[PDB]
Order: structure tokens, then C-alpha cells, then sequence
């Protein structure tokens, strides 16, 4: 998939991080 | 098409590597880095000259599309609004701080937070509650079909392994209720129109996912308007409720095959493509028995795109990969899925479901497919462009944006139904309404503010004058 090169290309780093780091405060 | 809309959207927000930061004050950098004047009743709060409102709501930044008359005008400025944010976020770097801030145009974290994408519709007041119910209780349970973004995790605080169609589906809880951030309803019934409320009903959904696939956005709006013009009419005549209707909620999301099959009341047993298509003939009886084929291009566009997405999601919904955000995500999902075998509690998964939504040109994966020339367009560019800082010009948005525009350093506040001036030398605050969603257009006013030079002169000139340009 040349596709998926190009999002491998973006990908944020230290995706397990990243992943847990993302928290939100509940909106509507 | 003409009914006056809306899509009020709350962004995702994140400040990575910064201890100091809070969501409320990375929240206000985005809406004060951007912008102007200020909104008319203690947190930032601005109305742009396109017309929109970009403010700070329960630590997240809000953009607030200007009043449309179409589906196509809120893609438009709805499209807009992500570029707003996205330069926003870019100005915040440049404050003392110092904050690399990132926005993202979904709906939760999945951990248990979600927040909101509304759509807001003007109505009859005339139109029976009742009826409003029954009728959309269905049609907002299966149109997750093609409205979906996509989620990865099953279950609101994300522990079930799996894809589903919506990210808000695990968060509604009930049939119909006042509440938009616990227990959360199919049908909201805030009735807050911020216009004549003798005349109209506005109408605000909160079940959508935010779409960046301006396809999604548009047959989201578009097919909406159409089933609220036929509950208006009292066109339809069938009983389309479902048992359980909650319960089916979450299962057409957790069901990506499109499957999975409600239980009608009338004893019928449809899957959820099976139900839409059963809007979308009512809907096409509806425009023919009402137009001939006298239908504008607009309302005829909706219901072809609508009736083609349902045929193709019948078929093979894979080849929806250039138009709807749930398929597009997926097809990379399933991309990594196979090229790396990775199940779907993969954590590189998690990832590509946020960072889709990313507002970033450069890094959001959506806005990569679309440099790539991977997405279906409704837009070009150069009008998303202009739609950020001009506003429609048929409805009271216009009056709205171009006070801003012209006599910026003269308007005290605004809001959706009022603009209020502050003139030099009068010790006393003008405040003009504009109570008409479909007044204070160019039409009316457009003459009138060229010839005028100062927010004095205006001020003058509208005096003993508001029903005729406003209301
Ligand atoms: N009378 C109306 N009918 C339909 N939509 C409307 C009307 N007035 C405003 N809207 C739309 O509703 C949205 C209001 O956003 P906002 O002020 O954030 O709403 P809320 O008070 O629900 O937070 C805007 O996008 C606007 O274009
Ligand atoms: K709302
Ligand atoms: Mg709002
Ligand atoms: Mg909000």
C-alpha cells in the first residue's frame, strides 16, 4: 500500500505514549 | 434546499510536555490566538466576521458554524472552522508561553471522555414533539451507516477489542432528555432558537460524530433536513420505531458488516442500510409528490448521493473508502492489520483512530489522504479559504460578520440575534436586533452597509428601521 507509507511517514512518535496521554475532560 | 442550519463543533485538545498547561487555558490561547469582538449575554468568547462563534466550552474550543441555509453552505463554513483552529493553534505557538498545541476534530479519547459535534435545525414551532420523536428516533439510530467516523474499542471506556461505526454511540444512554454531557439522549429537546420562538423550533442533535469527509458532513445535514421537511408535512405514514432503540443504537455501531437487524415495531426485521432506505424512498415520494420534477439541483443531489452511499454499503461498503470517514479509517486500519498482524487492541490502532482527526495539514491522516488526492471533495479550497472570514449571504450571519468586518473597533458585542455598538461620543450602547434567521441578508442590508462609512452612519440609518431589515 502506498498509502500506508505515507501515514507511516506522520505517524506520531511514541505511539503507546501518545496513546495514553490522550485524556479529555467530558464535553457535551 | 433552504432551512436554516447549523453544526457547532468541540475540539479534542492536547499540550503535550508541558506541566503548566491546563485544558481551559490552552483552550482560551486557541480562541484568543485567533481573535475581535466579544459575546453578548467570563470565558474567551469571539464572533468572526464570517459570521461564526469560536469560544471555549468545558475545556475544549468550539466553533460554531454562521447560520446556513443548505448542506452544502454548512460543509463550507463547517470546513472553515477547521481551518480557523488549526491557524489558531499555530498563533498560540507564537505567544509568551510557548505551547505546541494539537486539536482534534473528533468526539472522545477512548477512555470514557466524549464531547459534542451539534447539528442545529430551524423547525415549525407548529410541528408535535411527539411526532418529531418517533420519527428521528430511527432514522439517527441507523444513519451511523454513512455518518460514522469510526472508532477503535467496544463499550464507552474503550475495554472491548473491536471496530465500531460512531464514536458517540456508547455514550447515549436514553430515548429523549434535556442533558448533552451525562446520560446523553437520542432527542435532545433544548428548545432555544434565538428567534421568534411564536414561529420556530430549533431542533439540536447531539447523537453525530464529527465528519472530515465533507461527503459525510453533507449527506449528514442534507438527508436530516430531508426527513425533517416529510415529519413536518406529516408525510410519513409508517411506524419505524424499534424496540429497544438505545440497545440498537450500539449494536448497528458494533456491527461494521452492517448486518445486525432492528426489531421493528410493525414487526418488520431491517438491518440499518435496510432502514435508511426506507427514508430515503419516503423521501423521494416526498420531493416528487411536492415538485414534480421541479426539485432544485441541491435537494436532487442529496437524495441521489444518499440513495448511491446505501446501494454501495449494501454491496461492498469498502468501496465508500473515498467518501466516508468511518471506511476511509477503517481501510487503513485494516491496512496495518495485515501488513503487521496486529490485533485490534494494538496501540499503533489507538492511534491512527485519534490522529485522524488531527487539524494539522501536514500530520492528520484524513487531511493526508486528501493531499494525496485519496478523498472525495464537495468544496475547493480557495472557498473554504474565503469562508473564513466572510459569511453567507442569506442569512442574518451576513449583517453579523460584515459589522465586524467594517466598523470592528465599534461593536461593543454580538450574538446569534443581536449586534451592539458602541459609537463615539453617545455614553449609551446601541444594541440592533436581528431577530430573523432569514433577514439581515445581503439582500437586505448589503446597500446599505457599502454607503455607509461609519457604525454611526449605519446606526442612524437602521433606527425606526428594524422591521423592515431585521425582522
Ligand atoms: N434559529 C436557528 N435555527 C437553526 N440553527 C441555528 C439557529 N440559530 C443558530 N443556529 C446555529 O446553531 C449554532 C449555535 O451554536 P452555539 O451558540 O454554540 O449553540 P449552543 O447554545 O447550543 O451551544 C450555530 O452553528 C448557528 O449557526
Ligand atoms: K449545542
Ligand atoms: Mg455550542
Ligand atoms: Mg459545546
Amino acid at each position: 500500500d502506498a498509502i500506508l507509507d505515507e501515514i507511516d511517514d506522520v505517524l506520531e512518535e511514541n505511539a503507546e505514549e501518545f496513546v495514553r496521554s490522550y485524556i479529555q475532560k467530558g464535553g457535551e | 434546499m433552504h432551512r436554516v442550519m447549523g453544526i457547532e463543533t468541540e475540539y479534542g485538545i492536547s499540550v503535550p510536555h508541558q506541566p503548566n498547561a491546563n485544558a481551559m487555558a490552552a483552550s482560551s490561547q486557541v480562541v484568543n490566538a485567533y481573535a475581535q469582538a466579544r459575546w453578548d449575554f467570563g470565558l474567551a468568547n469571539v464572533i468572526l466576521t464570517n459570521g461564526a462563534r469560536l469560544y471555549v466550552d468545558h475545556a475544549h474550543p468550539e466553533y460554531s458554524t454562521p447560520e446556513v441555509t443548505n448542506p452544502r453552505d454548512a460543509v463550507l463554513w463547517d470546513k472553515a472552522g477547521e481551518r480557523i483552529m488549526a491557524e489558531a493553534a499555530r498563533r498560540a505557538a507564537d505567544l509568551p508561553m510557548g505551547w505546541t498545541i494539537q486539536l482534534y476534530k473528533n468526539n472522545t479519547d477512548n477512555k470514557g471522555a466524549s464531547y459534542g459535534c451539534h447539528e442545529n435545525y430551524l423547525m415549525n414551532r407548529s410541528t408535535p414533539f411527539a411526532d418529531i420523536v418517533r420519527h428521528l428516533i430511527p432514522f439517527f439510530v441507523t444513519r451511523q451507516v454513512f455518518c460514522g467516523a469510526g472508532r477503535v474499542g467496544i463499550g464507552a471506556d474503550g475495554r472491548g477489542e473491536g471496530f465500531q461505526l460512531s464514536q458517540r454511540a456508547d455514550f447515549f444512554e436514553v430515548e429523549v432528555g434535556l442533558e448533552t454531557t451525562l446520560k446523553r439522549p437520542i432527542i435532545n429537546t433544548r428548545d432555544e432558537p434565538h428567534a421568534d420562538p411564536e414561529k420556530y423550533r430549533r431542533l439540536h442533535v447531539i447523537i453525530g460524530d464529527a465528519n472530515m469527509s465533507e461527503i459525510a458532513t453533507y449527506l449528514k445535514l442534507g438527508t436530516t433536513a430531508l426527513v425533517l421537511a416529510m415529519i413536518e408535512d406529516g408525510f410519513l405514514s409508517q411506524d419505524f420505531s424499534v424496540e429497544s432503540p438505545v440497545g440498537a443504537l450500539r449494536a448497528v455501531s458494533h456491527d461494521p458488516t452492517l448486518r445486525y437487524q432492528l426489531r421493528l415495531h410493525d414487526g418488520r426485521r431491517l438491518t440499518a442500510v435496510q432502514l435508511q432506505m426506507e427514508y430515503l424512498e419516503q423521501a423521494r415520494k416526498y420531493v416528487e409528490d411536492r415538485f414534480g420534477t421541479d426539485v432544485d439541483d441541491m435537494t436532487r443531489d442529496v437524495l441521489d448521493r444518499w440513495e448511491t452511499t446505501l446501494v454501495r454499503l449494501a454491496d461492498d461498503p469498502m468501496q465508500l473508502s473515498r467518501d466516508l470517514d468511518w471506511v476511509a479509517k477503517l481501510s487503513i486500519l485494516e491496512g496495518y492489520r495485515q501488513r503487521e498482524n496486529l490485533p485490534w487492541s494494538a496501540h499503533k490502532l489507538q492511534l491512527v483512530d485519534l490522529q485522524y482527526h488531527d487539524v494539522r495539514p501536514d500530520r492528520g491522516l484524513y487531511n493526508r489522504l486528501v493531499a494525496r488526492g485519496r478523498m472525495n471533495l464537495l468544496v475547493d479550497e480557495a472557498a473554504v479559504r474565503t469562508a473564513m472570514h466572510e459569511p453567507p449571504n442569506d442569512t442574518r450571519a451576513y449583517f453579523r460578520g460584515r459589522c465586524l468586518a467594517k466598523f470592528g473597533a465599534e461593536i461593543a458585542a454580538a450574538s446569534w440575534d443581536s449586534v451592539i455598538f458602541d459609537l463615539p461620543g453617545r455614553d449609551s450602547l446601541q444594541r440592533v436586533p436581528t431577530l430573523e434567521p432569514l433577514r439581515g441578508t445581503r439582500a437586505h442590508v448589503g446597500d446599505l452597509l457599502d454607503r455607509c462609512r461609519s457604525a454611526t452612519e449605519l446606526v442612524a440609518a437602521l433606527t425606526g428601521g428594524e422591521n423592515l431589515y431585521f425582522q
